[PDB]
RNA sequence: CGUUGCUUCACUUAUCGAAUGAAGAGACCAAUGGGUUGCGUAGUCUUCGGGCUAUGCACCGUCUAGGUUGUGGGUACCCAACCGUG
RNA sequence: AAUUACCGAAUCUUUGAACGCAAACGGCGCAUGGGAGAAGCUCGUGUCAUCCCCGUGCAUGCCAUAUUCUCAGUGUCGA
RNA sequence: UUACUCUCGCGUUGUUCGGAGCGGGGGCUCAAGAUUGAAAAAUGCAUUGUGAGUUCUGCGCUAAAGCAAAAACCUGGGGU
RNA sequence: CACGAGUUGUUCGGAAACUGAGCACAACGUUAUAUCGUUUUGUUAGGAAAGUGAAGGAACUGAAAAGGGGCAACAGAGAACCUGGGAUUAUAUUCCAAAAAGAAAUUGCAUGUGGG
């Protein structure tokens, strides 16, 4: 990105002041790279996080019947 | 290919929905003013004289007896033109409408029913008009709304109506009527008289008084012997 | 009753009658042909000012100040028939306006001066 | 006479707050339906200095509850506050250094700052730099909490009040000798107009109470009354004591 | 029996302090409540139309999270009751 | 009558209570009615974008009014 | 990239830097200059090489003192 | 002292059009008396101060968005132009006329050409 004064930066072409990579413009190459990974990583915990509560839930209702069934 | 997409609404979460803010927002002046003065009529202790205008006529007789009253409105400027012009080339019978009329109505002892709006505001202006129709001895009866008064007798608003004769066709209905507002109120002069009105706790202050009587339960069962 | 998601009542919107126009209250008679003549008042005749009919196809003179270039511009043609490529304006010290006013190449200068009378 | 010194400053005039670095008025969230019934999680972005004030600011961004937009709050920083931090705030927030907390929720014998002296404040006691309160008890029936503050009195407030857990950052500040006069005149420079002093024997009868003589000498007792007049109560103000404290020093401040 | 002086305990509507862009109060978990915009019992009055004082039954008046009981695409409930209180 | 005297018809620049907004600025607006227009369009005419010029209305408060104008209120009713 | 194995290496006039990636090979980009030309000889008057000074710029950014704000403009995230 | 003359801008400075230390119109309150007080710690006033984007069939009609209207810097922010002239008695980055001595930059609105 050039360093262009007010008059200058109106004027110019769009290429100057950007890159093509997302969030060009605005962040460095490593600052994305570092949200990528972030997002993806933090959300996987939260998907093993919920089946996990399902499953303990899951299979404490089953037990449930079954002592119901041996009961009855 | 469609499906599903539901949004979490707790603490934190996704962005909510607007929801209704009207019980908390600021409002204008005269409507929060409009409103805290009931509440304070309300809460205060209201004395009898006062107090007899909140009980009033059930609905059937009040519907009844603005048919009457209908029935034996007062005519227009139109109509009263008209009959001048004829009888050029008395008003015929009505009811008796005005705060002075009526009121030299009940003086003289003509009037053979009075119906009194229970929301004049003054209210200095009726306040005692009850107690001079009991001194006189003349059936009364207290309404809901100075407006339905005045739509019954053709105008915007009436404190007041007096009744002094009705033809054949009616009569029966006045004297139902009659025994009517006799039950509801002038029979109960004493009671009238005596009772005070007011001391009305909040719904809120109702629930804390009844959830504290129920925590503070059974603690003193140990001091009672045997 | 009504569903309200601020947490300030804001007034509501009313409709609105627009105002009419009245009978104008200016009755005196104006004309149309004479507003020109009382944007150019005369001519200069300095010696500043001969040398630039010669030398530059230029023309002095004084006008109201209150003025601006674009309606000298117009007087001129209607007053003169020419048509004026430049207008240049200053206020004198004595509190009068100047204008040198440069004609078009096809018309002269010397030409127009000897028409008004210089 | 003429006016004295301490009752000109009243009008204000040329003695008010030098604030145009300042960086805005230091304070907790808004107690909301989130901090009173769940918790709200921000960020530390970054950890500044204002002038005239001697503790560190943190700037901390949350969501906002309601709309699609951030929140920037400042607030007074505790020690050990670092950029990038998680900051929680609310009922249910767990007990670490930089959260807010109800006092009810938080554990006898804990070391707070920026605590509430009533709920909905945003922060009144314990906020100089170095300075922290400490818990007490509690009193469930009666739903209230007892402090002690710095200056060592105790005070009981509501248990809804909140407080920040930890100690206000910056602390030693005064244990290093000035030395020059100039130091003082860029310590104040950012407070405020009222250096240097200028002592009152030093002044002349018409403006001071204490001032002339053909000696520099107080000619009557210094101890003034709690009742004295304006431009009267000058000196040592309704003194309970005089002189060295010998013993233990008592507990400053009314009953 | 009455009235009036001080007081201590409970309350909230005057008033005071604080906060907020007046941004989520209280209840539904039920009376020492309210209702002619209801039904009985016992007294006690009545201008005979019906009231008042105690006392019972209805109506206002209901909901709920959670807890207890070889790769791809899917299934794994309902009980009803207590605890809890959005 | 470039005489005088008097008076009924007229003109009356920028301001000022000054009142569209401001002001050591002959400055800047909204609505409406006009004017001029060497561009472009069209058959020396007509028409006209951007720019420019002129007239009128537009402060705050209060009273009356609306062929009966448009609305708000967990104020009081009613269906 | 066994670069710091047993005195590790690169670098400034200068107060230091490296497995959170030094040094070497090859590259991408920014800032300040240099060079070739159009302007431009048609103008002006009647030549291209070194030392000294010079705050534009670069060397990225005392303190209990830590160094204004906004209009205007630029880019992106979503959506069309 | 007398008479007669002289100050030329799309780009230079200001304004149109920024904000600062600050001021005080409206609003509210006070005073026998407004010629008094509050009025930037995001900000007036017990406080209903938003007047048009799209639309929808060519002018209408109304959704959205909390916190009234201004002033205060000719050294702070902002700002599209340069040289030559034999061009004055006095002005010039303001004057020069078809070989403009000439070479540029920028704003508004329209017409082709190309692409979509
Ligand atoms: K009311
Ligand atoms: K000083
Ligand atoms: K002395
Ligand atoms: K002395
Ligand atoms: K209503
Ligand atoms: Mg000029
Ligand atoms: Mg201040
Ligand atoms: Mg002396
Ligand atoms: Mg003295
Ligand atoms: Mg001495
Ligand atoms: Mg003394
Ligand atoms: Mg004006
Ligand atoms: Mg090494
Ligand atoms: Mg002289
Ligand atoms: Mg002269
Ligand atoms: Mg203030
Ligand atoms: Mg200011
Ligand atoms: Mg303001
Ligand atoms: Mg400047
Ligand atoms: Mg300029
Ligand atoms: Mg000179
Ligand atoms: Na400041």
């Amino acid at each position: 990105t050039k360093a262009l004064r007010h008059i200058d930066a109106r004027l110019a072409s769009r290429h100057e002041k950007s890159v093509s990579r997302a969030y060009g413009g605005v962040l460095s190459h490593d600052q994305v790279r570092d949200r990528v990974v972030r997002a993806f990583l933090v959300e996987e915990q939260r998907i093993v996080k919920q089946a996990l509560k399902e499953h303990s839930k899951m299979k404490l209702s089953h037990k449930r019947t079954a002592n119901k069934k041996k009961s009855k | 290919h469609f499906a599903a997409r539901p949004k979490n609404f707790g603490i934190g979460q996704d962005v909510p929905y607007a929801r209704d803010l009207s019980r908390f927002m600021r409002w204008p002046t005269f409507v929060t003013m409009q409103r805290k003065k009931r509440v304070l009529q309300r809460r205060l202790k209201v004395p009898p004289a006062l107090n007899q205008f909140t009980k009033v006529l059930d609905r059937a007789s009040r519907n009844e007896a603005l048919k009457l009253i209908k029935k034996y409105a007062p005519e227009t400027r139109k109509a009263r033109r008209e009959r001048l012009q004829k009888v050029a080339e008395k008003a015929p019978l009505a009811v008796v409408t005005g705060l002075q009329e009526v009121t030299r109505a009940i003086e003289k002892k003509q009037a053979r029913m009075v119906v009194i709006a229970n929301n004049v505001d003054p209210v200095e202006l009726v306040l005692w008009m009850p107690n001079l129709c009991r001194a006189n001895k003349i059936p009364y009866a207290i309404v809901k709304d100075m407006a339905r008064l005045g739509d019954a007798i053709g105008r915007k608003t009436a404190t007041c109506v007096a009744l002094t004769d009705v033809n054949a066709e009616d009569e029966a209905t006045l004297k139902n009527l009659i025994r009517s507002v006799n039950a509801r109120f002038l029979s109960r002069s004493d009671v009238i008289r005596r009772q005070w009105g007011g001391l009305q706790l909040s719904l809120r202050s109702r629930a804390e008084l009844r959830k504290k009587h129920a925590r503070n339960a059974g603690v003193d069962a140990a001091a009672i012997i045997q | 009753r009504k569903s309200y998601t601020r947490p300030q009542f804001r007034r509501p919107h009313t409709y609105r009658k627009p105002a009419m126009a009245k009978p104008s209250n200016r009755v005196t008679v104006e004309s149309k042909d004479i507003a020109a003549f009382n944007v150019i008042r005369y001519p200069l005749t300095t010696d500043k000012a001969m040398k630039k009919i010669e030398e530059n196809n230029t023309l002095t003179f004084i006008v109201d100040s209150r003025a601006n270039k674009t309606e000298i511009k117009k007087a001129m043609r209607k007053l003169y028939q020419v048509k004026a490529v430049k207008v240049n304006t200053l206020i004198r010290p004595d509190g009068l306006k100047k204008a040198y006013i440069r004609l078009s190449a096809a018309h002269d200068a010397l030409d127009t001066a000897n028409k008004i009378g210089l | 006479g003429k006016t004295v010194l301490s009752c000109r400053k009243g009008n204000g005039s040329v003695y008010q707050v030098h604030g145009h670095k300042r960086l805005g008025p230091a304070k907790l969230r808004i107690l909301d339906y989130a901090e009173r019934h769940g918790y709200m999680r921000g960020v530390v972005k970054s950890i500044e200095h204002e002038a005239g004030r001697g503790a560190a600011l943190a700037r901390v961004e949350f969501r906002h509850p309601y709309k699609f937009r951030r929140v920037k709050e400042l607030m007074v920083a505790p020690e050990g506050m670092f950029t990038g931090q998680s900051v929680f705030c609310g009922q249910k927030a767990p007990l670490a250094i930089g959260n807010v907390l109800p006092l009810g929720q938080i554990t006898e014998g804990c070391i707070v700052c920026n605590v509430e002296a009533k709920p909905g404040d945003r922060g009144t006691l314990a906020r100089a730099s170095g300075d922290y309160c400490i818990i007490i008890s509690h009193n469930h029936e009666t739903g209230r909490t007892r402090l002690k503050l710095p200056s060592g009195q105790k005070k009981s407030v509501p248990s809804t009040s909140r407080a920040m857990i930890g100690i206000i950052s910056g602390g030693g500040r005064i244990e290093k000798p000035v030395l020059k006069a100039g130091n003082s005149f860029y310590r104040f420079r950012g407070k405020r107009n009222c250096w240097p002093k200028v002592r009152g024997v030093a002044r002349n009868p018409v403006e001071h109470p204490h001032g002339g003589g053909n000696h520099q000498h107080i000619g009557h007792p210094s101890t003034v009354s709690r009742h004295s007049p304006p431009g009267q109560k000058v000196g040592l103000i309704a003194a309970r004591r005089t002189g060295r404290i010998r013993g233990g020093k008592a507990v400053k401040g009314a009953w």
